[PDB]
C-alpha cells in the first residue's frame, strides 16, 4: 500500500524474553505423505501421513556502539537449556528451540554491525512416558 | 563364473550295512562297499560318504553318483543376469569366450526381479559342462 506503516504491522521479535530486531522471517510449513507408483500402470496413489514439522529462520542485526555486549548476551540466552517462547514477527508467538546461530562479524570490512543467522524449530513437550 | 577346487573329490567310497531279510554276518557287515571316481578333478582327493539304508551295490554306486553330481554341479557356478523376463531345468548353449565357456549348461535357479524404476531382470544359476 501507499501508507503501509511497516513497524506497526510486524511484531517486535524476541526469543525467551530477550528482545531483538529482526531483518528477515521465513517458514517451512508442509505436509508429508507417500507416493505410490504401481508398476505398468497409468495411475498414481497418495496417502497423507501427518503434519510436517515447522521451522523458522530469522536474521538479527546489532548496530549500536554496544553491539558486542548485546551479541554476547544474545549468545548466552540462545544457549540456555530447553525450548523457549519465540515471537516471530509475522507468525506471532510460538514455542521454538534454537538449532543454529551463526554470528558474522568483520572488522576492517564492516565494523560496528553484527549479523546473526538464527534457525528455530517448533518444539512441544510430550510428557515423559509416551502419552 | 566360478569353478573352484575346494568342493571336488576324486574317489567317493560308499560303505554301509545290508538291511535285507535273513542276510547277516559277512554278507551284511563286510562286503557292501563301492568306489566311484570322477576322472576330471585331478590328484587324490578321497572321501567316504556312508550309506543309511539297504546297502546294495547299485544303492552304493547310486548314492555315490548322486553326490558326484552335486559336487560336480557346485564346481562350476555361472550366475548370469539377463534383461527382460522357463528354465528350472532347461539346458542352454552359453558362449563366454573370455572365460572359455563354449558349452551346454543346465539352469539350476531362476530369479525374476522388478521394481518400477530400473529393473526387469532375470538371474540364472547354471550347471557345469563336465
Amino acid at each position: 500500500g501507499p501508507c503501509y506503516n511497516p513497524d506497526a504491522e510486524y511484531l517486535p521479535a524476541s526469543f525467551k524474553g530477550f528482545s531483538f530486531d529482526a531483518d528477515s522471517s521465513d517458514s517451512d510449513h508442509g505436509r508429508n505423505g507417500a507416493e505410490a507408483e504401481f508398476v505398468f500402470g497409468e495411475r498414481t496413489g497418495y496417502a497423507d501421513l501427518g503434519i510436517k514439522i515447522k521451522s523458522y529462520q530469522l536474521r538479527a542485526r546489532f548496530q549500536t556502539n554496544d553491539h558486542i555486549a548485546q551479541t554476547n548476551a544474545f549468545i548466552a540466552v540462545l544457549e540456555s537449556p530447553g525450548p523457549g517462547l519465540l515471537v516471530h514477527p509475522t507468525r506471532g508467538t510460538v514455542f521454538a528451540a534454537c538449532r543454529s546461530a551463526r554470528v558474522t562479524d568483520s572488522k576492517v570490512d564492516a565494523a560496528g554491525v553484527t549479523y546473526v543467522e538464527l534457525d528455530f524449530v517448533e518444539a512441544n513437550s510430550v510428557l515423559s512416558g509416551f502419552g | 563364473a566360478e569353478q573352484s577346487e575346494d568342493q571336488a573329490n576324486s574317489q567317493i567310497t560308499v560303505k554301509g550295512h545290508r538291511t535285507q531279510k535273513g542276510v547277516w554276518g559277512n554278507d551284511a557287515i563286510v562286503q557292501p562297499v563301492q568306489t566311484v571316481a570322477d576322472s576330471w578333478v585331478g590328484a587324490n582327493i578321497p572321501l567316504t560318504i556312508q550309506h543309511y539304508g539297504d546297502a546294495t551295490n547299485e544303492g552304493l554306486q547310486r548314492r555315490a553318483k548322486f553326490e558326484a553330481d552335486r559336487r560336480a554341479a557346485e564346481s562350476k557356478s555361472v550366475s548370469v543376469t539377463v534383461f527382460h523376463v522357463w528354465d528350472i531345468g532347461t539346458v542352454h548353449y552359453v558362449e563366454i569366450p573370455p572365460e572359455g565357456i563354449f558349452d551346454v549348461l543346465e539352469c539350476v535357479s531362476l530369479t525374476y526381479t522388478v521394481d518400477a524404476k530400473s529393473t526387469l531382470e532375470t538371474k540364472l544359476e547354471l550347471a557345469p559342462p563336465p
